[PDB]
C-alpha cells in the first residue's frame, strides 16, 4: 500500500477547479470533480477529483482525512467530514489520491458538499449515475437474500495493475493576490521560497523572477497593469482539464490507477 | 473508452499552433480572442492574441481488462460426448470423440 | 454510436483503433476546459439494447 | 437582508415567534426538494434560491432545540432552454437567450 | 396474489386459512435470517386494482 | 401511559441485527429496521426496530 500511495503522493499537487455550481453562483472549487464512472453493478462509483486522499499534507499514508488545496495553500480534513450526495444521499466507501471510491445510488448529478469553520462550498457535476442492475430481475435496491450471480463491482483494493494516468509539471499559476499597491509602484511579493514570474503590462513590458525579494516596478504603477505568475512546481499535477498547459514542462508521468473494476459474485 | 484531453494550452498575448501528433482519433483544435479567467485573476491580460491549442483523443477504458466484449470466428464446430457405457457388467464412464 | 467504437486486436494490445465521431466546439468565454461532443459509447449502448 | 433592528445584514434570516422577533444567520437555515436546493440570496419578504425539480417546497428551520420546517405542495418546474431537454444545465455547450430571475436587489 | 389469501370466520377469530404460496430458501452464507419468498398479499392487490 | 411503556421496558432486551447495508458493506447494525408498515393514507408509517424509544 505504501508503494503506490508514495508514488501517487511525491507528485500528487492537489489543486482547484473550474465548478459549474459553487453552491453560489459558479466559482473555481477546490473539490471540484472532474470525471464521474458508474459502471459498477451494485452502485459503486469510482470517480476522481481535484482533491486527494489517502495521505495527510504531509505526504504521510493517512487513509481517514481527505487532502486538497485553497489558491495554493495545501489543507486537508478528515474524510467523515465530507460527504458527496446524488438523487438519495451517498456513502463514502474510501479514497486513494486523486480517485474516490463511494456508494451513491441513482441520479442525474454529481455533488460532495465541503463545510469548511465558516464557508460551505459544494461542486455539483451534471453527470448522471448509471445504477445497473444484476441478471433479468430489475431491482431498485440490492436485496437481502436470494441466489447469486456473476457480478462486476469497483473493488476497494488499491493494487493498480493495467491502468495508469498521465501527470505533468504543472503550468504556471495566475495569482493577483501576491500584487499590492506601493508609491508608484507595485511590490508583487512572492510568498516563501517561491518564484513569482512578475509579468507587467506598460511601456516597454518585463518579465522577471524576483524569486527571493519582491520588485519596484516602474512605468506600472497600477495594479492590474502587473500581473504575477506563480511557479512552484513542487510536485507534478494529474493532466486535468482546467489546468493550463505548460509548453515547456513536457514532464509526462504514468500514475497507475486505484479502484480498479473487478469480477466479483 | 476513456476520452483523453491534454491541458490546454494558451498562447497568452501572442499565436500558436496545434502539433499534429499521433493518438486513436486525436483531433487538434486552435481557438482564438478567448480571455481565460482564473481563480487567481484573468490568466492572460489581452484581448487578442490569445491561441487556446486544445488536443483530444480517445484511451480505451481503464477497467477494460477486466470488463470487456470479445469478438470471434466461430466455424467448423467439434463435437464430443460422454458416455457412461456399460457392455458385460463392466461399467465404463469416459469421453469420446463424435 | 455501434460495437466496434473502440476495437483492439488484444486486451493487452496498445493498438487501437478508436471511430466515435469526437468533434471540439467552441470553448466557453473565461473558462478554461477541452469542450468535446463525441456519440455515445457503441459498446456500452449495445448494452442497453 | 436585515437583522432584527432594521440594518443592512444580508448574510442573515429573519422572522418572529409568538410576537418576539429573532434573527438567524442565512446559511444556517435551508430549503430543499426531492434534491436538496442552494439558496441564492435573500431580500426582505422574497427569497431567491436554486432548486431543482421538485413537487414540494419544504425549509427546514433548527433552532436551538426545536426543529421546525414547513412543506408546501407546489411543483418546481424545471424548465429547459432550447429544444434539447436537459435535466442539469450542461458544463458546455452553445447559448440561447434565457430568462431567469437576476439576483439584483433592483 | 388474490383476494381471500387470508380467510377468518371473524375479526377476533383465532382461526384463519392462509394460502400464500410461502416457500423458504437457501439462507446466504454468514447471515442469520430466516429467507421466504411469497407472493404479495392478495388484499392488497385487490385494493391496488 | 406509565402502565404500557413500563410493560414494554421491563422485558426489552434491545439488540443489533444483521443489516444488508451498513453504510460500508454488510455488518450487524444495531440501529437495523425488521418490518416496515406502509399503509398510512397520510403517508405516515408504523415501523418496528431493533432500538427502542
Ligand atoms: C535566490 O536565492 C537562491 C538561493 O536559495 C539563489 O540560488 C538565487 O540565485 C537567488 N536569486 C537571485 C536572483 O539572486
Ligand atoms: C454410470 O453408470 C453406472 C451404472 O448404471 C452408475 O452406477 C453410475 O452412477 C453412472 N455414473 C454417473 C456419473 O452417472
Amino acid at each position: 500500500s505504501t508503494e503506490e500511495l508514495f508514488n501517487e503522493y511525491k507528485l500528487t499537487r492537489p489543486y482547484m477547479a473550474r465548478c459549474i455550481r459553487c453552491a453560489v453562483g459558479s466559482c473555481h472549487s477546490p473539490i471540484a470533480i472532474e470525471a464521474v464512472k458508474s459502471d459498477g453493478h451494485d452502485g459503486y462509483v469510482r470517480l476522481q477529483t481535484s482533491s486527494q486522499y489517502g495521505l495527510d499534507s504531509s505526504g504521510n499514508l493517512k487513509g481517514r482525512t481527505m487532502r486538497y488545496d485553497m489558491h495554493g495553500t495545501i489543507k486537508e480534513i478528515p474524510l467523515h467530514q465530507v460527504s458527496l450526495y446524488t438523487s438519495r444521499p451517498c456513502h463514502i466507501v474510501d479514497g486513494h489520491g486523486y480517485f474516490l471510491l463511494a456508494r451513491c445510488p441513482a441520479g442525474d448529478s454529481i455533488t460532495m458538499e465541503f463545510k469548511k469553520d465558516s464557508v460551505r462550498h459544494s461542486c455539483s457535476v451534471p453527470y448522471e449515475v448509471k445504477f445497473n442492475p444484476v441478471g433479468r430481475e430489475l431491482y431498485t435496491h440490492p436485496p437481502e437474500h436470494g441466489v447469486e450471480q456473476a457480478c462486476q463491482v469497483y473493488a476497494h483494493d488499491a493494487q493498480n495493475r493495467g491502468a495508469y494516468v498521465e501527470m505533468h509539471l504543472p503550468g504556471s499559476e495566475v495569482d493577483s493576490s501576491l500584487v499590492s499597491l506601493s508609491g508608484s509602484s507595485v511590490t508583487v511579493t512572492p510568498p516563501d521560497g517561491t518564484s513569482a514570474l512578475v509579468e507587467c503590462e506598460c511601456g516597454g513590458t518585463k518579465i522577471s523572477e524576483t524569486i527571493n525579494k519582491t520588485k519596484q516596478f516602474s512605468q506600472c504603477t497600477k495594479k492590474e497593469q502587473c500581473r504575477a505568475y506563480r511557479l512552484q512546481n513542487d510536485k507534478w499535477v494529474y493532466n486535468s482539464d482546467k489546468l493550463p498547459k505548460a509548453a515547456g514542462a513536457t514532464l509526462k508521468g504514468k500514475l497507475h490507477v486505484p479502484f480498479l473494476l473487478a469480477d466479483g459474485k | 473508452y476513456k476520452t483523453g484531453m491534454d491541458s490546454p494550452a494558451i498562447k497568452c498575448c501572442g499565436s500558436q499552433e496545434c502539433t499534429p501528433t499521433y493518438r486513436p482519433d486525436e483531433q487538434c483544435k486552435v481557438f482564438t480572442g478567448v480571455y481565460p479567467f482564473m481563480w487567481g485573476g484573468a490568466y492572460c491580460f489581452c484581448d487578442t492574441e490569445n491561441t487556446q491549442v486544445s488536443k483530444a483523443y480517445v484511451m480505451k477504458s481503464d477497467d477494460c481488462l477486466a470488463d470487456h466484449a470479445e469478438a470471434y470466428k466461430a466455424h467448423t464446430a467439434s463435437v464430443q460426448a460422454f458416455l457412461n457405457i456399460t457392455v458385460g457388467e463392466h461399467s465404463i464412464v469416459t469421453t469420446v470423440y463424435v | 454510436g455501434a460495437f466496434g467504437d473502440i476495437q483492439s486486436r488484444t486486451v493487452s494490445s496498445s493498438d487501437l483503433y478508436a471511430n466515435t465521431n469526437l468533434v471540439l466546439q467552441r470553448p466557453k468565454a473565461g473558462a478554461i476546459h477541452v469542450p468535446y461532443t463525441q456519440a455515445p459509447s457503441g459498446f456500452e449502448q449495445w448494452k442497453k439494447d
